[PDB]
């Protein structure tokens, strides 16, 4: 990690997530003159596979003043199994 | 002696430093010249509901 140009520190965008308690959080993000834009909303869901039909507008979140060029992006996910002994099944997460 | 150089970069980049902006006091229900946070007036404020 060089030129560290940015830290930012604050309270969870998501909360615990501790069985079809299925949550949607919805993101918005936007690269405008430097500015990072990211708006979202939060509901909990109740056996929708894919979005639901209603309206739920998202409330604005955050704007980093980062001013950097943004072409590309990629999720983040968590190993809950173990990378070096991947079991036959039932050590991740409900497939 | 003890010395420091700052250096101030004031290029394309959204603006993270700034001199602080003070203010005064706040009167309502007369005609002002009112600033919020660069919004720019003159009018009467009121409490609104």
């Amino acid at each position: 990690a060089n030129n560290c140009t940015f830290e930012y520190v604050s309270q969870p965008f998501l909360m615990d997530l501790e069985g079809n308690f299925k949550n949607l959080r919805e993101f918005v993000f936007k690269n405008i003159d430097g500015y990072f834009k990211i708006y979202s909303k939060h509901t909990p869901i109740n056996l929708v596979r894919d979005l639901p039909q209603g309206f739920s507008a998202l409330e604005p979140l955050v704007d980093l003043p980062i001013g950097i060029n943004i072409t590309r992006f990629q999720t983040l996910l968590a190993l809950h199994r173990s990378y070096l002994t991947p079991g036959d099944s039932s050590s991740g997460w409900t497939a | 002696y003890r010395v420091v150089v700052l250096s101030f970069e004031l290029l394309h980049a959204p603006a993270t430093v700034c001199g602080p902006k003070k203010s005064t006091n706040l009167v309502k229900n007369k005609c002002v010249n009112f600033n919020f946070n660069g919004l720019t007036g003159t009018g009467v404020l009121t409490e609104s509901n």
